[PDB]
């Protein structure tokens, strides 16, 4: 609300996995009432994504690639969503951030032009999201 | 080689029409008459089928100009 | 669409290829922006350009 | 009256909104829009048109004169905005204070701009239908400014605004981009601690896919102030790494920018920085917006700039008419000056208050070292090797004790440039300096030169832009 | 800057409320 | 004469005697009938407060206004403008540049009187447009500069000056640029820049007739003391202590006297006793002076910078009583003047010698450039950005 | 005066006399551009205060 | 909250009512790591409601944390330190204030001057306000050690005071006394000639004379009985000299070329 | 300190007064 986000950011840092999980789903609901603090922040939810001692990489992603595009870089939100797995279909279902995934359309539509040429590849520098995405739109 | 250059534009940009009026233009200008002559050219052929109100008007200072 | 309105689904709803328009026109609306600037650039030099112009003839 | 204002009032709306609306419509073209937007619309639609002609609140009139927006809430602005106090924070209308809408006449004639009601009202995913009815919501709010209003904006008539706003144009941003920094003053005034994040924030994601520098720079400076205000530090810390600043934004949003950034550059200890940025922003706009801000940099001036080592004199400060907030400031200015260290901490101690409010505080503490730094200064240069004695009496050092160890962590540093003999108790100047050299006055010539460079581009760069523009569309 | 700027600033406030009254000269003049 | 009124003015306005000195400067202006202009003239002329006028006290107890400044005003007013009248009907009927120029050099001197600055420039135009005689012409700029210092505003002269520089090229009398050489002085000591007053000062106590003075006697004493401040020692010892010019100019200087001696001799001890007299006696005394810091700062600098220049080695004990300042006090004055470093000079306490660097070279010349540059660089900045928006 | 530039050393008694005129003609030049700027930039920059 | 009890009353009491067991600490350590899941639930979610909650949720937590330094347990502070960030304000008020938020304060800005991050003791210290209603008698060590430090005095850097409550205070006065030394000694290497052997204890902040003979070893700073140190760092120190060719403000003849192109 | 004059008029005359008796 006016409630400081610093502390929800302390908490993903810490050791125990139960804390963690919590960190997230608090962070979030909030990332639209504050994007502030946590975008300089967004180092930390990044790790939890890439550890593995965590339980819950699919939230961790998730919400890694809202702050990212709250900051301005349609590109790192892109990398997170496809990393995300599932609950990439969320962030589509909204449409004040359907941007991370209309982008991956636009992301696609480059790299797909190159290898199109002498046939209609997607061939090897696409991966299974990026190509889903597209092929569902 | 100036005069020569406007003319082969005007059959390129004939695909979008609407486009060679403006690049013409900034080429008369010039100080030699002779670009002039191919730039009432290009026009003629860009709009040959079917042209626009601006290619017209383009043409009509020269039309009016003494050198021959 | 709009920039509003979430909705369920994308599978193949509708929805989401509609939110998709709302979407490739901001694409449009990144492009008018070099546009424009490109537009009042090209008139910058003309206007040096008909300067010259007119004493040579003159 | 009554009968005499509603005419007046029809009539000077009418103008004012037309022409806003006008350049929205043919869309952002940016050079012709920079001239356009800073010196001409800004100034009509705040100063010029509300405060003169009749009463100063027009708008229980421009609800009916225009379309705010479809809703009863836009149209019963007269009753968020009016509501407050007697006829807001603002002179008393003969106006209607009522309830849905005012009066029931309907001056929307059958004129575009004019607007009727059901007509433009139904806030479209198209970007002209937001646009046009947020025009009318920037003359409202860039009111808020002169009036000093409080909680009548807090509360919808502005918080209103985010369902106006859908898709959005790129052109509506740079507009927009002022009724923003509006929407934050409200409540920063009295300093509430109430939800600034939520509008600022939604504001940001539709500025980010329209591409508008104006619109998404603008937002990171107001949520700076409110913030370091509230005392929610850290948020304020961070944002300030995003950084963007169009030169085509306004006079008003420079001064505030390059002042927030100051006062969070001090406190990290980098008073080389802050002093730079602080000095920047006093010079940058002489404005008349600006006027109200200007005694606010002036408090945070005289302190950060005597903490960096060098001092003004009380002179400069008194001769302009902001002279009113400058008079605490001429005790401090003096203190440093004669190099008299009791006289400077004891004063700041009590004056550290004040300046809570700002978050300036912190910095007082270390204030209390500035003054004999700077008194060590102007005697390290002056002599070659004077006795230990002589610079306790005249700085006004606690006792010949302290004094050794104090002008010994100047020394440090290097600005002073001396070593301090404990066992033998004088202070000799390593200094022999002359610019009688090699290449040594070329360096002191070429910092005025590259910033020489700065100035030269930005001109150029300028100069041909406005005059091409007009000929190009309307030259009147 | 400023002597080409003279006339451009001037320019600026008269163009600005002129903007709508234009269009029906533009039109206008253009007609014929 | 009329600039017998400034004389009495600085008296009330600085602190030497209040009260008593106040009814003697109300009277100059009581005549002349000043009414109009009074109450707000009053306001400007405090730079060391205390008013001329009963409009406020300051510092002790103001003298009443006199019912005899009204009942002149009146009596003056009405009888110019009977004058005036048939002369200036007369004028159309007859020659128009005769008639009229007699009428309005008449009516610009009483207004002058009331002092209405404005009053006396429409006056002024309108003789210089018809026929007049080059000498009589340029006579008629000293009264406005009189108002104008009598105002005793910086801003107000600035204008006159500019107007007064304008129009005695075109008339060509040496005569009358005596009498505004010393208007000119009047000014100069009034702001930052002695410097300036010293030279118009000495040229004009040389050939002088005594028109539009306030006592020749107050302003030969006054003249000497200026040009210490504009001149060092090696120009003041030829001009005016040797020179042939101070015995024509006639003397009355004494305190004055004795001042130049205390530089020449090299001891400087005399010197410093005798400013803080000059301040008192002189400075206070005469209404023009402000910015005193200005005077103060130059005499002493001149002190302390001709010893230094000529050695750079003098022993402690012998620097010390020459300067016949104290320790303490000689270190602390000097340490404003060597940061700008035109002496440029240090002092030992503890190998008992006072040295002196003496630039004559690529610094001396590079430190000013550095000062002159801050200014520069402050004014650019602000208009790239004013004409940007 | 000014006719040799030197200083007298009364503790040695030896009249030091300072190095020959080094300042080379740019640095000269350089003060003297800042006049030129100096009185257009103060002349032009307050009638340019009505802008804003 | 309070809530679970064994690992929420019991802690507070252990420090402050009863008398510190280290050994029932220990364990606590673990088991407090648990219950920050519902602690940390009132900051960062407040409202008006929670206002009450909010003091009562951050007295496990911040005696925890000064727990953490008497276990010596560096890391488990650091992220507990880090919760308690977000309580030093947070909503409109949820009321900060508590009786041992005045400990934890003294603790957490000693820690800062220890470590040298002086920078982060500013930043923090602005957004500190609800310390005014604590009052400075723990506080008035570090703030005042920081001021005297700045100051450059070397004799009111006293760590005499800040031992008043002394459970963990006296870890900090320890380390402090040693990192400002230091700095100290740095400063005296520029600032001083020659040190014989019996003033060196208050010029260097060092404890003995023997030790700034052990540190001149060190450093090198010894050359007889007496050190000759300043004669190297003074002579370093200009830098304002300008060697043929400007380089110092970028070559020259890349700055020369850059010039004509402005243009 | 605003202006050194008024502090100066004070201090020439009592510096010398006391600098002679002793020294010079």
């Amino acid at each position: 609300m006016i409630t400081s986000a610093a502390g929800i950011i302390s908490l993903l840092d810490e050791e125990e996995p139960q804390l963690k999980e919590f960190a997230l789903h608090k962070l979030n609901a909030v990332v639209n009432d504050f994007w502030a603090e946590i975008s300089e922040s967004v180092d930390k939810i990044e790790v939890l994504y890439e550890d593995e001692g965590f339980r819950s990489r699919q939230f961790a992603a998730l919400v890694a690639s809202k702050v990212f595009y709250h900051l301005g870089a349609f590109e790192e939100s892109l990398n997170y969503a496809l990393g995300a797995g599932d609950l990439f279909n969320v962030n589509d279902n909204s449409e004040y951030v359907e941007t991370i995934i209309a982008k991956c359309i636009d992301h696609y539509t480059k790299q797909c032009v190159e290898n199109a040429d002498l046939p209609e590849g997607e061939k090897k520098p696409i991966d299974q999201r990026l190509e889903g995405i597209v092929n569902k739109m | 080689v100036r005069r020569a250059a406007v003319e082969s534009l005007g059959f390129i940009l004939f695909r979008t029409p609407e486009q060679c009026p403006s690049v013409v233009s900034l080429l008369s200008e010039s100080y030699n008459p002779h670009v002039r002559y191919g730039a009432a050219m290009a026009l003629g052929v860009c709009c040959a089928g079917t042209g626009n109100k601006e290619a017209i008007n383009l043409l009509e200072p020269m039309t009016n100009d003494p050198v021959n | 669409m709009a920039l509003d309105g979430p909705e369920q689904m994308e599978l193949e709803e509708g929805k989401a290829g509609s939110g998709l328009r709302q979407y490739y026109l901001s694409k449009i609306e990144e492009l008018q922006l070099i546009v424009n600037d490109k537009s009042q650039n090209l008139r910058r030099l003309q206007a040096q350009r008909n300067e010259l112009n007119a004493k040579v003839r003159l | 009256p009554a009968p005499q204002d509603v005419e007046m009032k029809e009539e000077a709306a009418a103008g004012s909104g037309s022409a806003g609306e006008g350049d929205g419509k043919a869309a952002a073209t940016e050079h012709s829009q920079r001239e356009l937007d800073t010196v001409t619309l800004e100034d009509i639609k705040e100063h010029v048109r509300q405060l003169e002609k009749a009463v100063s609140g027009k708008e229980p009139r421009f609800v009916l004169r225009a379309l705010r927006m479809l809703p009863s809430t836009s149209r019963r602005l007269n009753h968020y905005v009016l509501y407050k106090a007697v006829h807001g924070f603002f002179t008393s209308n003969n106006a209607t204070r009522d309830f849905l809408l005012p009066f029931l006449e309907e001056p929307m004639d059958t004129e575009a701009d004019l607007q009727f009601r059901p007509r433009t009202g139904k806030a479209a995913s198209a970007p002209l239908l937001p646009e046009v009815e947020a025009y009318l919501q920037l003359l409202m709010v860039i009111f808020l400014m002169n009036s000093k209003r409080y909680k009548e904006a807090q509360k919808i008539s502005d918080d209103l605004m985010q369902k106006i706003s859908t898709q959005n144009r790129r052109a509506l941003d740079l507009v927009a981009a002022k009724c923003y920094y509006y929407h934050a003053r409200v409540y920063e005034f009295l300093d509430k601690l109430d939800v600034v994040r939520s509008f600022l924030h939604a504001r940001l994601r539709t500025a980010t896919l329209r591409h508008d520098a104006d619109g998404q720079a603008t937002l990171l400076n107001l949520l700076l102030r409110n913030y370091l205000h509230y005392s929610l530090y850290d948020q304020a810390e961070k944002l300030v790494s995003k950084s963007v600043f169009p030169e085509q934004a306004n006079n008003n949003e420079w001064a505030r920018y390059l002042y927030y950034t100051g006062r969070i550059k001090a406190i990290q200890l980098e008073y080389s920085e802050a002093r730079r940025t602080m000095t920047n922003a006093l010079r940058k706009a002489p404005q008349h917006t600006a006027v109200g801000f200007k005694q606010t940099v002036h408090k945070l001036l005289i302190v950060v700039e005597l903490l960096l080592g060098e001092i003004p004199d009380r002179l400069q400060f008194r001769q302009p008419s902001l002279k009113r907030s400058l008079m605490p400031y001429f005790l401090l200015t003096q203190a440093v000056r004669t190099g008299n260290l009791a006289k400077f901490n004891q004063v700041l101690d009590q004056f550290g208050e004040k300046f809570q409010t700002d978050g300036t505080y912190t910095l007082i503490i270390r204030l209390r070292h500035n003054v004999i730094k700077t008194g060590v200064r102007m005697i390290s240069l002056s002599y070659s090797r004077i006795s230990l004695a002589d610079i306790a009496q005249k700085l006004q050092l606690d006792s010949p004790e302290d004094a050794e160890f104090i002008v010994a962590k100047a020394i440090r540093d290097g600005v002073i440039e001396a070593s301090i003999n404990h066992e033998k108790g004088y202070v000799q100047s390593k200094e022999m300096i002359d610019i009688y050299s090699t290449r040594e006055p070329q360096l002191a010539f070429h910092q005025r030169i590259s910033f020489c460079l700065d100035i030269h581009n930005m001109s150029v760069k300028a100069m041909r832009f406005p005059p091409k523009s007009y000929n190009k569309d309307l030259e009147s | 800057m400023v002597v080409v700027y003279l006339a451009s600033l001037i320019r600026s406030v008269v163009a600005l409320h002129n903007l709508i009254n234009n269009k029906i000269a533009n039109r206008d003049a253009e007609k014929k | 004469m009329p600039l017998e009124n400034l004389e009495e003015e600085g008296l009330p306005k600085n602190p030497d005697l209040r009260i008593a000195q106040l009814r003697f400067l109300l009277s100059l202006p009581e005549h002349r009938g000043d009414t109009a202009v009074r109450e707000e003239l009053m306001a400007a002329v405090r730079e060391n407060n205390m008013a001329p006028y009963y409009e406020a006290l300051c510092k002790s107890l103001d003298w009443q206004m006199d019912m005899d400044l009204l009942s002149k005003m009146k009596k003056a007013n009405e009888e110019e403008l009977k004058r005036l009248d048939e002369e200036l009907e007369d004028a159309e009927k007859n020659l128009g540049e005769s008639e009229i120029r007699d009428a309005m050099m008449a009516k610009a001197e009483y207004l002058c009187q009331i002092g209405d600055k404005e009053g006396a420039l429409t006056a002024f135009r309108k003789t210089y447009d018809k026929t007049v005689a080059l000498g009589h012409r340029l006579d008629i700029v000293f009264y406005l500069l009189r108002i104008g210092l009598f105002y005793m505003d910086n801003d107000l002269i600035t204008r006159n000056t500019e107007k007064a520089k304008s129009l005695i090229e075109e008339g060509g009398d040496w005569d009358r640029r005596n009498r505004l050489k010393v208007y000119q002085g009047l000014y100069c000591v009034a702001i930052r820049d002695f410097k300036q007053a010293a030279e118009l000062f000495l040229d004009t106590v040389s050939t002088f007739t005594s028109y539009e003075l306030m006592d020749y006697k107050t302003f030969v004493t006054y003249t000497v003391y200026v040009s210490m401040i504009a001149l060092e020692r090696p120009d003041l010892r030829e001009k005016v202590i040797k020179g042939a010019e101070i015995l024509e100019v006639l003397h009355s200087l004494p305190a004055v006297r004795q001042y130049l001696f205390s530089l020449y001799e090299c001891r400087y001890s005399v010197f410093f006793q005798s400013l803080a007299v000059v301040e008192q006696e002189m400075k206070k005394d005469w209404l023009f002076a402000p910015h005193y810091r200005y005077y103060v700062r130059e005499m002493r600098i001149h002190a302390y910078s001709q010893l230094l220049e000529s050695y750079r080695s003098l022993t402690l004990g012998y620097m010390a009583e020459a300067f016949g300042v104290g320790v303490e006090f000689i270190d602390q004055e000097l340490s404003r003047f060597i940061a700008a470093g035109r002496l440029h000079c240090k002092i030992d306490k503890v190998n008992e010698i006072v040295e002196t660097n003496r630039p004559d070279s690529k610094n001396w010349q590079y430190q000013e450039t550095i000062k002159k540059g801050d200014l520069l660089l402050n004014r650019v900045q602000k208009l790239s950005r004013v004409i940007n928006m | 005066d000014k006719k040799f530039h030197g200083i007298l050393d009364q503790g040695e008694g030896v009249l030091i006399i300072f190095d020959e005129p080094p300042v080379d003609k740019t640095y000269e030049a350089a003060l003297e551009t800042i006049q030129n700027m100096s009185k257009v930039v103060d002349s032009l920059y307050n009638k340019a205060k009505k802008l804003t | 909250l309070q809530a679970a009890a064994g690992m929420y009353e019991q802690l507070k009491d252990e420090w402050n009512r009863k008398s510190p067991n280290l050994s029932k600490c220990g364990e606590e350590l673990g088991r407090l790591k648990l219950v920050l899941l519902e602690l940390n639930f009132l900051p960062t979610t407040g409202t008006k409601l929670t206002k009450q909650q909010l003091i009562l949720a951050r007295d496990i937590l911040e005696i925890g944390a000064q727990w953490s330094i008497l276990c010596k347990d560096i890391p488990s502070f650091e992220r507990y330190m880090a919760q308690l960030k977000c309580y030093y304000f947070d909503y409109k008020e949820q009321l900060p204030e508590s009786a041992y938020m005045h400990q934890l304060l003294g603790l957490n800005l000693l820690f800062l001057l220890s470590q040298n991050r002086v920078a982060e003791f500013h930043t923090e210290l602005e957004r500190l306000p609800a310390k005014d209603i604590q009052t400075n008698v723990y506080i008035k060590h570090p703030v005042s050690l920081e001021q005297y430090l700045m100051e450059g005095s070397y004799n009111k850097v006293f760590l005499a005071k800040g031992n008043i409550p002394a459970e963990s205070y006296t870890f900090f006065i320890d380390i402090l006394l040693d990192t400002i030394r230091d700095e100290i000694a740095g400063c005296i290497e520029k600032a001083y000639e020659k040190i014989l052997f019996a003033e060196a204890t208050r010029i260097l902040f060092f404890s003995t004379p023997k030790k700034m003979t052990d540190y001149a070893k060190k450093r090198g700073w010894l050359l007889g009985p007496n050190n000759y140190y300043s004669f190297a760092s003074q002579q370093q120190k200009p830098e304002d000299s300008t060697i043929p060719s400007t380089e110092l403000a970028r070559q020259v003849i890349e700055y020369a070329r850059q010039l004509e192109m402005i243009v | 300190n605003v202006e050194d004059d008024f502090s100066n008029q004070l201090r020439a005359e009592l510096e010398k007064h006391g600098y002679k008796m002793e020294t010079s």
